[PDB]
DNA sequence: ATGACCATGATTACGAATTGC
DNA sequence: TTAAGCAATTCGTAATCATGGTCAT
């Protein structure tokens, strides 16, 4: 069931042990038709901006399920204002009332069955977490993560399935319920560090909520110590959670230093957990930690956050973005990096570009990627939609087909690298440096249609001075500069015959065969889509050294 | 130092507007004997070649050859600022960075002069390898673009029929289909009106229209288009200039 | 065959002005004294009626009634194509799947031949009204200045006292109110108005008028005739013909 | 009661779409003299007034001295008049909306309309100052200026030696237009003014490109620039003129 | 001469993808 | 017969609407 069965079956089957063990019975409720949408959470404003002060990190222990388990919600719990009216059921002892304005009763009345199933879920999370905690191995450190991360799905789940309108047993009473206890709960505990946390009352400076995210809330508290700011984003959490019913818990997690916080739901920072050594630099909702960007934007961004949170250097930053932007316009960019992936979907209304790829790629191989699995494709350069501008990547390795290089510069890198630099230097100044000053137009092997039969009149060097008539590869007027233009054409073929050989030595190591032919299908290798790009370079460089 | 001093700024305006859309980047080469430039679209199978000779300025005073790296939104924008009645003139210095524009008015008034930044498009220089077209029709301009205009109205590729001396348009759409079938025209009081096809070679060639959208911008220049066709080399359409000619070179899809 | 042969090609143009709008699919019925069609809006408010005389036809020639229903966005596209020198042929065989429409000159041979696929299964052709409170008269352009003046204002307009055109429409910016008197001395024979029983009050949708007074491109002079919950008669003259506009009020107390 | 009568109905059409795009809320105070105007810009950079004499009108009584407090609904409005129109604004006393008569020559056409009228006018106190420089230049040659070199950058820099000169410096590049006050042609429209101590400011673009909307009132347009104030664009009226405050950039 | 009509930016809407709780 | 939830951003393409350039008048 784990492999052909959503997280639905799961809770049913935790449901109806439960039941059998409790004397109950579950109703056939017909499932109805469908729903739009019922009314989630409270994202707090996103105060933007770059945050050197530490910003402490407080988030909820399984929000959701403790809100569950903490107020006695339940099927079996849910009554009505009929049915506390005719059993006449004293107020705030034997029943409540939620947010949402549904009724439920204390746990003096009835025991639910969905605080046991959390109960159980949660201390089955709680041991994957600590045998992670005992544990070394980064790799089985991540392993351990990934299964404490499903432990706290199905924890999850849990009020999914109760608030899934599509499957059995939806009510959405309770899923209504629990999210209005968490948007009330998010607004108070803001409210209570805001006002505990002040001048009034003895503490340095004003703490302020700079960012929420529905269980989190990144108070600021104006120290620029860090050690400080843990304790007491330590104490704040404790003296929270001193205001919540027993199974809520608020925690003191992390504590972000350099602080950048890009937009809701996006931002990145330095994971602070001790007050001697950053752990990472999350990125969270960036275009870097998304899959439908090319690998280049994530190096990119990971490089430029590097440098501007862990070495605090924004003009080291600004020069590689310049150098990237250099690289891109003059096709100095391997196409391994300007590969963008998106996944298929069953039917299309508005047309997309992977799926008239794997259209094409139908009619003209014979046959493509089915329904859910990620297509991969580059952006090369035409006139019409985007749409009709797609295409394999080893198509366009093969056919030497041009990649759009501005495309890739203002679509892809412009946007994220603006968003993350602005904040620094200001959007004028970051939005200049973004201008199309070079440009490289390849045209080479790539005979077609038109590309075919055209000559190249070889202009001078330097000064592409048409009246070449005179043999050599420079004109009568700029002859002064013969002996610099040679260094630039030799050193260029000195770099991409040393990069030639690493690589097919390299290749060939690999391929393990020395003796033998590598013909290497391997697309997954950072060196495919490398190797050949660099023999082509180096053809045409030694072509044009040929010319003295 | 490059000095080419114009006649009218409407003259380069059109000149440019012409190709603005389908290339946005070419490279320049004033010559010792006028200006010729061409370039090729992001999709290969258009390519705009311009050839302005020193006849048609007014003055030049360019003695060595110089590239400029001419950006044609920014150009156009520039050109953009001109009257109706300013002699531009074109100046760059022995190194250009930029290139200076000035749409001084013929009576005493504001002169106008534009700095324009100059980039290096490292681009090759290409060249049509030539070849005796199997019919080398002409046409008056305005006609041939409202052809293709309410022809791609229809559909999105316009196929070409010349046979037995009557130049043919057909485009099969899903809406329906669009056939004109124009004869060889010639009078001597308009003679723009004026189709003279040649029985050379038969000639049955399908083009996208979206390419020819954009041939057909390039029809105020020149009052009649000369198309050259053939069944292997590609298809050549001329606006012939006062000093030069604005020839397109598109390639049938296949 | 069918031979239905303009005089001028802009006046299939101009005819279709009308329904392009307002009007998705029509089928047309042939016969042999003219053209007639009609078709109703989505929400049954406004209903078209064409009727094209002979005698606006250097030639027609139609000796089977013929019945076909296309789409006028495909169609304006193809009398677009239409130079202000040719002359329109409509052409449909027996049992007409696709129409053909043709493009002649008469200096220089240019046959421009244009293709165009054709069914709703509904000819429901329903008129009831032949007699209403009031008649009158007036240009196209100023009707529709009106019209687009006051649209500015409310999303409906009321249209009738004795020997008066009252135009008033009144919104949340403010109101506003349009009085128009048919007597003129101009002594010009298409900018006069004239007025011809018994008072009516009716106010209608903007929409439609919008899309109503978009057919003054067909004549120069429109004429209304008002009566009391009845629709209302838009008529465009035609000199074989007209275009006519049956909208309904709305139910007003 | 106030009633007005406009002498031509594009007038007030002109006036209004003058100034229509850069404020939303004003104030029309009438009095006997006639009617004054004045408000901020939404963003607070740009100060219009306008001033109305009774000369222009065919009748102006505005008995009582009242407040007429959306540009939207008055462009709106006004977009109905014709040519042959005489426009006829009516006013009660304390009005909540305001009628707007389109009279025709003949008496058979009439077309009246009625507007509904709450504006805290930050009243602000202007007063006549002595700027550095005080020009004047045809009204289409500075529309056209600041069309064409406000597409290279988003601001504008404007007298040095009797002689202005705009520059605007983008990034795409850089433009230069020389500017030399003349007087030759025998009509005088077409003459450049200037009058006492070199000025160089920079303004916005956009802000320039929402004034140069004035350039339908006047064939000619004062500028008045001084280094510690605000400039002054204003186009002459026969009866006023619509004049115009810009603070400018940073230095 | 006056808007008419075609062409060209702003603005809105929604599909599609992905990630954040 | 079977499928956890919602909130949020970003980008592409179309539809619609304001506004200017040029033409029959
Ligand atoms: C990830 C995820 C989360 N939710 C909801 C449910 C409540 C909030 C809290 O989620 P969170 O990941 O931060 O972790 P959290 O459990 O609150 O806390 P701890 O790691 O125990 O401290 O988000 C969900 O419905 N489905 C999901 O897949
Ligand atoms: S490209 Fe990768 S898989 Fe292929 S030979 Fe080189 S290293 Fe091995
Ligand atoms: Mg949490
Ligand atoms: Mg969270
Ligand atoms: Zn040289």
């Amino acid at each position: 069931y784990l492999l052909a069965r959503g997280q639905q079956i799961k809770v049913v089957s935790q449901l109806f042990r439960k039941c059998l063990e409790i004397d109950t019975v579950i109703p056939n409720m017909q499932s109805q038709a469908s729903d739009d949408q019922y009314e989630g959470a409270t994202v707090i404003e996103p105060i933007r901006g770059y945050y050197d002060v530490p910003i402490a990190t407080l988030d909820f222990n399984s929000l959701y399920p403790s809100i569950m388990m903490a107020h006695n919600l339940c099927y079996t719990t849910l009554c009505n204002k009929a049915t506390v009216e005719r059993l006449n059921l004293k107020i705030d002892e034997d029943y409540v009332i939620t947010p949402n304005g549904d009724y439920f009763v204390t746990t003096k009345r009835r025991r639910g069955i969905l605080p046991i199933i959390l109960d159980e879920l949660i201390s089955a999370r709680k041991r994957a977490k600590k045998d992670l905690r005992d544990e070394k191995d980064p790799f089985k450190r991540d392993v351990l993560n990934g299964r404490q991360l499903a432990l706290k799905i199905s924890a999850n789940s849990v009020y999914g399935f109760t608030g899934a309108t599509v499957g059995k047993l939806p009510c959405l009473a309770i899923s209504s319920s629990v999210t209005a206890y968490g948007r009330t709960m998010i607004l108070k505990t803001k409210t209570a560090v805001q006002e505990k946390y002040c001048i009034k009352n003895g503490y340095k400076h004003d703490a302020v909520v700079v960012y929420g995210d529905t269980d989190s809330v990144m108070v600021k508290f104006g120290t620029t110590d860090l050690k400080e700011a843990m304790d007491l984003g330590t104490e704040a959490a404790k003296y929270v959670s001193t205001l919540f019913k027993h199974p809520i818990n608020l925690e003191f997690e992390k504590a972000y230093f350099p602080y950048l916080l890009i937009n809701k739901k996006r931002y990145a920072g330095l994971f602070w957990t001790n007050p001697d050594k950053f752990d990472k630099l999350d990125q969270k909702g960036l275009a870097s930690v998304r899959r439908d960007s090319c690998s280049l934007v994530s190096i990119v961004m990971n490089k430029v956050l590097k440098k501007i949170l862990i070495e605090r250097n924004v003009d080291g930053a600004l020069a590689f973005v310049r150098e990237t932007i250099n690289d891109i316009l003059h096709n100095r960019v391997d196409i391994s990096k300007l590969i963008i992936s998106k996944t298929l979907a069953p039917n299309y209304t508005n047309p997309q570009p992977h799926a008239v790829l794997a259209e094409r790629m139908k009619r003209r191989e014979g046959v493509g990627p089915n329904v859910g699995d990620r297509v991969d494709y580059v952006i090369i350069g035409g006139n019409d939609k985007l749409y009709n501008r797609a295409e394999d990547p080893l198509f366009v390795l093969e056919n030497n087909i041009q990649v759009d290089s501005r495309y890739y510069l203002t679509n892809q890198l412009q946007n994220p690298i603006i968003s993350i630099v602005a904040p620094i230097i200001g959007d004028k100044q970051a939005n200049g440096m973004f201008v199309v000053k070079s440009i490289k137009i390849n045209t080479g092997s790539q005979k077609g249609g038109l590309m075919s039969f055209i000559k190249k009149v070889e202009a001078c060097k330097s000064c592409k001075g048409p009246l070449r008539k005179g043999e050599g590869p420079l004109c009568s007027n700029c002859l002064a500069r013969s002996g610099e233009l040679y260094i630039k054409a030799l050193y260029d073929v000195r770099d991409l015959e040393e990069k030639y050989s690493r690589l097919w030595t390299q290749c060939q190591r690999c391929a393990g065969n020395l003796h033998s032919e590598v013909l290497c299908s391997n697309k997954n290798c950072d060196i495919f889509y490398m190797r050949v790009k660099v023999k082509k370079e180096l053809q045409e460089k030694v072509e044009q050294l040929s010319k003295w | 130092m490059l000095e080419a001093k114009f006649e009218e700024a409407s003259l380069f305006k059109r000149i440019i507007d012409g190709f603005k859309d389908c290339v946005q980047l070419v490279n320049f080469q004033c010559k010792e004997d006028g200006i010729i430039a061409q370039a090729v679209d992001d999709s290969r199978v258009l390519l705009v070649s311009l050839e302005i000779g020193v006849e048609a300025f007014q003055e030049y005073r360019c003695d060595h050859p110089v590239t400029l790296g001419m950006d044609l939104t920014s150009l156009s924008k520039i050109l953009r600022c001109g009257n109706n009645t300013d002699t531009l003139t074109l100046i760059a210095d022995n190194t250009p960075d930029s290139i200076i524009l000035l749409f001084e008015d013929t009576k005493k008034d504001r002169i106008a002069e534009y700095s324009l930044k100059l980039m290096d498009i490292d681009a090759d220089f290409l060249k049509i390898e030539e070849l005796q077209y199997d019919s080398t029709l002409s046409l008056p301009s305005s006609e041939f673009s409202k052809i293709v205009r309410d022809l791609s109205q229809l559909s999105d590729s316009i196929n070409i029929m010349i046979t037995k001396e009557t130049i043919k348009f057909v485009a099969d759409g899903d809406i329906g289909s669009g056939s004109v079938i124009i004869k060889p025209f010639v009078d001597m009081e308009h003679p723009e009106t004026s189709i003279k096809l040649e029985m050379d070679q038969p000639v049955d060639l399908t083009f996208g229209a979206k390419y020819l959208l954009d041939i057909i911008k390039g029809s105020s220049l020149s009052d009649r288009v000369g198309i050259r066709l053939s069944s292997e080399a590609p298809a050549l359409f001329q606006f012939d200039l006062k000093s030069g000619f604005l020839q397109f070179f598109l390639a049938p899809k296949f």
